[PDB]
RNA sequence: CUUAAUUGCGAUAACGAACGAGACCUUAACCUACUAAAUAGUGGUGCUAGCAUUUGCUGGUUAUCCACUUCUUAGAGGGACUAUCGGUUUCAAGCCGAUGGAAGUUUGAGGCAAUAACAGGUCUGUGAUGCCCUUAGACGUUCUGGGCCGCACGCGCGCUACACUGACGGAGCCAGCGAGUCUAACCUUGGCCGAGAGGUCUUGGUAAUCUUGUGAAACUCCGUCGUGCUGGGGAUAGAGCAUUGUAAUUAUUGCUCUUCAACGAGGAAUUCCUAGUAAGCGCAAGUCAUCAGCUUGCGUUGAUUACGUCCCUGCCCUUUGUACACA
């Protein structure tokens, strides 16, 4: 089992069904120079190192 | 109630075999090993606690961790 | 969220144009500045006032003041 | 260096004194501990039987000295619990008096505490001796 | 007359007036140490100044502490506060700058209101509650 | 320790491990590694708190609540459910003893149990309700440090209260078998259990 | 009897005294006035005494048999 | 401090508001050793529509 | 501080004062899952026969437990004013008497039957299975009797 | 585009003004400054002691006195301004972080809170009373008591334990909003006896003073029990000691003693709520003869979770339809 953990970098604006969600653009520190672009849960800020369980993924605004 | 109620000297005899090497080993800890009830449990942990046996770091109402006699 | 209302806003810019060869960019100074040049009845108000001005000056030597 | 009074091991020091009271033989009693709870409110009786008499009698003198006069009316509010009547809400309900008054009535016959004038019951220059004498006991426990 | 730097400290709604003057260095509160003032776990955490620091400044001072009203918990920090900001204020009355300085420099490096102060207390109940907002089960019908 | 001898009689003892190192109640709070990625800030244990209780006001603040202690976290989560869904004074002394079976169970720094009891307890993705087609069917997502240590405390307090619920099992027992059995995945407390199929959802839905 | 003392002085300026006009207006309609004639002589009345605010609700049925709310208010009437 | 505090509107139907028309006394003192002239001018001059003073002669 | 374990002569549900007595608990509170022996009225049989509030039942002798039938049945007798009774002032002539065990069920349903018999709302209604101490039940009563 | 807000900037076929809002009134915060205060309190000192008996540790005489104004009191004043800097936006209103500070969500926060609509509520506080009925055989009223207090079935308003973060014992023994008699019985202490209650013997208070430091519960200390319709709840019922009151039953409550109800975590559902907030809890009161489980608040102890969006509800607003105006 492969796990990531990418370090936020920048906000795209917050979404969520009733509001409790966020587009994230991240950047694992393994290999940096990649960001890969997801979805966030609860407080975010840039440079929070993530737990996501994926390497290629992404998914657009959550309604 | 079922199992561990009364005193009948047999049980002080198996526990005092559950006190010594005992890393946790405190009054109603020994409760659940089947073997004696809380309530006598406490006069017995407090006549072996006075041995050295078991190490008190606790002393309040129901919760009173022991360590063992090292 | 702090945003002063219209009231005190209109006052204090007419200020500037009848006080500019004076007018201090600190508030602590500049609040009993507005205590002898106007008349006002508000304590709380009193003190939006002074401090809008110390605001606005401070950037208004920002070069273009087209306000 | 010294000691005072209010220096002194909290719980530990009101069973040790109210074991004196049994003890000196100075206690005098017409005989009522244990048919009551020393309240209107208490529903359960002690784990410990012998006492909670002499008990009760020991933590009086204690706020008497540390302060100036008390009786039994502020003993009654100072003693006073909520009483569950059921799912009907509590109370503080004064508790009872019979036993507070010939408590220290009968330390009074001896020479424990005193009268005092005007209201409330003051402590005597015996009284002082004996309550900082049992202060030393617990004290020769601790430093 | 005798030297102290009267002080005080409470919260919510307590009492509580602590003095710093010139003597034998001690915590007696109508005469018993801060070190028997209970609930047990709160009486290592009104000891807590004292550890940063050391009770070695403590060593030549009287602390006269007293505390009534309020509550008993409300009084845990209110006989703190009464004592932090009256050493405090014996090291601008019998003390250098300095020394002080480093001092409090101590104490918002790890906050915990020994000096400033708490602005915490009781809303206005309304007219459908016990708390504030607080507003009855409104079931509509 | 510089001997200090005064009026009143200060046990040299309590001195000694706070007049030198205010750590708790007797418990080694330095030191400590970061076994995981961040918590960092999120995760407190740099402010050596020697009690269980502090002037709290990080509430007031949406990322002051995470520089707020880790350990202030639990017996925030513990001082809950009906009878004591306040008072703090309760779970504070019970929480000792808790951290106490610990101590004498691997020793170690007791902060450093539950460092690890927030690293691999922490859910990495909880499921949210989404929409796609037919019905709305939940889906989860990436989370981020500070809810992995917030939503830990809170199922780390659920199975410790149905563990000390209709179970003769003391408070301090139950609390130091929601700690120990949080070494690094038991699958035993209630809390890995909703996180282990946020997991499940987390991979047949990524 | 002796130590009471009944007094009288004049009103001030009934005009911008909104509770001495109430008075006379009181017996004003109940003297035989009207409706839009006799609510607008009053309020003009404390026009010449140079107020700032007159507010006078009229709440009651106009020959149309519905007592509805008619504003005979002007000037500078702010409610805080 | 009086505080009257009663049903907002008089009749008994409505929602969930309550009133509390306050008011309260205000109390301050003079303690004073002078004689019968200057005292006995305080009760009878400087008075103002609805004002009383509470004045005890001698200290028993 | 003593351990107390003593011999084993401990014998499950035994037999006392006309009643089905239960074990397996303290001697003190033992007693008081019975109709009749009350909490605090059984409290007294134990202190006043010298039983302690730290022993439990299992043992002691058959000696001590027969004073203390004769102690709860007849309080004229053994030191039990009235106010311990749930029927002092008695009912004839100035005495007292209170219901132990197998006399409460009697003495119950037995003084009921002759305050019906002189035709009185207390016993009359309690027979129409209804409410006899005065109070509403205008609301509530979903489940009766 | 921002704000609790038409707060307002900004933008412009509009210009500049009026009300609501804000401001303001109101409370508590920070007030080692002021009037100073023993009707609040702190300390030293004449005078008596406990324990030091070699620094002192601590009560006492609302005149033994002097001193402060810190604790407390409360009028006059003072203060705070996103103000200090950097990022972000047209280099806008602003936003945000860090700051010290008493305080950066009006500071928290209440009272006011435009015009209008209702055929909202009250003819039952209204001696406001239109229209109406009634007056010797009264719909005004009075006497006895019920009915207002009579319940297969029920919504809704709180509560309760169900246990062990719990049941009980003494013990550590902390409040604020309080609130109290004239030709009289309202706060009633100190008290002797007493199961609670009370009989009986009295003074003090007409009020920061006397009552009474609300000596409350909460919670802590070391113990008793041990998940059992059990000692969990004291049901339910009955003889009994007394207060109010002409009189207590269908009884008003305190409480002594006996017995011991569904309930094993609450059905589809669904309320309050973003910090001294939720919730736990009592006091005096409003109530008021006794009786309140209701409500004012207030002190008291004191969480968790987002800081976003319009998903479900309540409302607002243009693009737009109209064949609707009792909408």
């Amino acid at each position: 089992t492969p796990v990531t953990l990418a370090k936020v970098i920048k906000v795209l604006g917050r979404t969520g069904s009733r509001g409790g969600v966020t587009q994230v653009r991240v950047e694992f520190l393994e290999d940096t120079s990649r960001t890969i672009v997801r979805n966030v849960k609860g407080p975010v800020r840039e440079n929070d190192i993530l737990v996501l369980m994926e390497s290629e993924r992404e998914a657009r605004r959550l309604r | 109630a079922q199992h561990a109620v009364i005193l009948d000297q047999e049980k002080y005899d198996r526990i005092l075999k559950e006190v010594p090497t005992y890393r946790y080993v405190s009054v109603s800890v020994l409760v659940d090993r089947l073997k004696i009830g809380g309530s006598l449990a406490r006069i017995a942990l407090r006549h072996l606690e006075k041995e050295g046996i078991i190490k008190p770091i606790s002393k309040h109402s129901k919760q009173a961790i022991y360590t063992r006699a090292t | 969220g702090r945003v002063r209302t219209k009231t005190v806003k209109r006052a204090s810019k007419a200020l500037i144009e009848r006080y500019y060869p004076k007018l201090t960019l600190d508030f602590q100074t500049n609040k009993r500045l507005c205590d002898e040049i106007a008349t006002i009845q508000s304590k709380r108000l009193r003190n939006k006032i002074a401090g809008y001005t110390t605001h606005l000056m401070k950037r208004i030597q920002k070069g273009p003041v087209r306000g | 260096p010294g000691v005072s009074v209010r220096d002194v091991a909290a719980q530990d020091f009101i069973n040790a004194y109210a074991s004196f009271l049994q003890r000196q033989g100075k206690l005098e009693v017409p005989g009522y501990v244990d048919i009551v709870k020393t309240s209107s409110g208490n529903e359960m009786p002690p784990q410990d039987a012998e006492g909670w008499f002499y008990k009760r009698a020991a933590s009086v003198a204690r706020h008497i000295y540390m302060r100036k006069q008390v009786g039994v009316g502020k003993l009654n509010k100072l003693y006073g619990g909520a009483k569950s009547r059921g799912v009907r809400p509590y109370k503080h309900i004064d508790a009872s008096g019979s036993i507070n008054r010939k408590v220290l009535q009968a330390l009074e016959k001896i020479g424990i505490v005193e009268i005092s004038p005007k209201g409330g019951r003051r402590i005597s220059e015996n009284g002082q001796r004996d309550l900082d004498r049992i202060a030393a006991q617990t004290l020769e426990e601790d430093e | 007359a005798v030297p102290s730097v009267q002080t005080f400290g409470k919260k919510k709604s307590a009492t509580a007036v602590a003095h710093v003057k010139a003597g034998k260095g001690l915590i007696k509160v109508n005469g018993s140490p801060i070190t028997l003032v209970e609930p047990e776990i709160l009486r290592f955490k009104v000891y807590e100044p004292l550890l940063l620091v050391g009770l070695d400044k403590f060593s030549n001072i009287d602390i006269r502490v007293r505390v009534t009203g309020g509550g008993h918990v409300s009084q845990v920090y209110a006989i703190r506060q009464a004592i932090a900001k009256g050493l405090v204020a014996y090291h601008q009355k019998y003390v250098d700058e300095q020394s002080k300085n480093e001092l409090k420099k101590a104490f918002t490096s790890y906050d915990r209101t020994l000096l400033i102060a708490d602005s915490r207390r009781p809303e206005p109940k309304k007219f459908g509650g016990k708390g504030a907002r607080s507003r009855f089960q409104k079931s509509y019908r | 320790f510089t001997p200090v001898v005064l009026a009143t009689p200060i046990p040299e003892e309590v001195q000694q491990a706070q007049t030198e190192i205010k750590l708790f109640n007797k418990w080694s709070f330095e030191e400590v590694e970061v076994k995981d990625a961040s918590l960092v800030d999120y995760v407190q244990v740099r402010q050596p708190i020697f009690v269980a209780h502090t002037a709290g006001r990080y509430a007031n603040k949406r990322f002051r609540k995470a520089q707020c202690p880790i350990i202030e976290r639990l017996t925030n989560s513990l001082m809950m459910n009906g009878r004591n869904n306040g008072k703090k004074l309760k779970a504070v002394r019970i929480i000792k003893h808790t951290l106490d079976i610990i101590n004498v169970l691997t020793d170690q720094n007791p902060i450093q149990v539950v460092v690890d009891a927030i690293t691999n307890t922490g859910p990495r993705e909880d499921t949210t309700r989404v929409g796609g087609g037919g019905a709305a069917r939940r889906q989860a997502v990436d989370v981020s440090p500070l809810r992995r240590v917030n939503q830990a405390i809170a199922l780390l307090t659920i199975g410790a209260r149905e563990a000390a619920f209709r179970n003769i099992k003391t408070i301090a027992e139950t609390l130091a078998e929601e700690l120990i059995n949080a070494a690094k995945g038991s699958s035993t407390s209630y809390a890995i259990k909703k996180k282990d199929e946020l997991e499940r959802v987390a991979k047949s839905n990524r | 009897p002796g130590t009471i003392v009944l007094y009288a002085e004049r009103v001030q300026d009934r005009g911008l005294s909104a509770v001495a006009q109430a008075e006379s207006m009181k017996f004003k309609l109940l003297n035989g006035l009207a409706i839009r004639r006799a609510a607008y002589g009053v309020v003009r009345y404390v026009m010449e005494s140079g107020a700032k605010g007159c507010e006078v609700v009229v709440s009651g049925k106009l020959r149309a048999a519905r007592a509805k709310a008619m504003k005979f208010a002007d000037g500078f009437l702010i409610h805080s | 401090v009086l505080k009257i505090s009663t049903r907002k509107t008089p009749n008994g139907e409505g929602s969930k508001t309550w009133e509390t028309y306050e008011m309260r006394i205000h109390k301050r003192y003079i303690d004073l050793e002078a004689p019968v002239q200057i005292v006995k001018r305080i009760t009878q001059i400087t008075i103002e529509p609805g004002v009383d003073v509470e004045v005890v002669v001698a200290s028993n | 501080s003593l351990v107390v374990q003593e011999q084993g002569s401990f014998q499950h549900i035994l037999r006392l004062l006309n009643t089905n007595v239960d074990g397996n608990i303290k001697i003190v509170y033992a007693l008081t899952t019975i109709k009749g022996v009350g909490r605090r009225y059984s409290n007294l049989v134990c202190k006043k026969a010298d039983v302690d509030l730290h022993k439990r039942a299992g043992e002691l002798t058959q000696e001590e437990l027969e004073r203390i039938v004769q102690i709860m049945q007849n309080p004229t007798h053994y030191k039990i004013p009235a106010w311990f009774l749930n029927r002092q002032n008695d009912i004839t002539d100035g005495k007292d008497y209170h219901t132990l065990a197998n006399n409460v069920e009697s003495k119950l349903r037995d003084d009921l039957e002759r305050l019906k018999k002189i035709r009185a709302h207390r016993g009359i209604r309690h027979f129409w299975g209804l409410r006899v101490r005065g109070q509403h039940t205008k609301t509530t009563g979903r489940r009766r009797a």
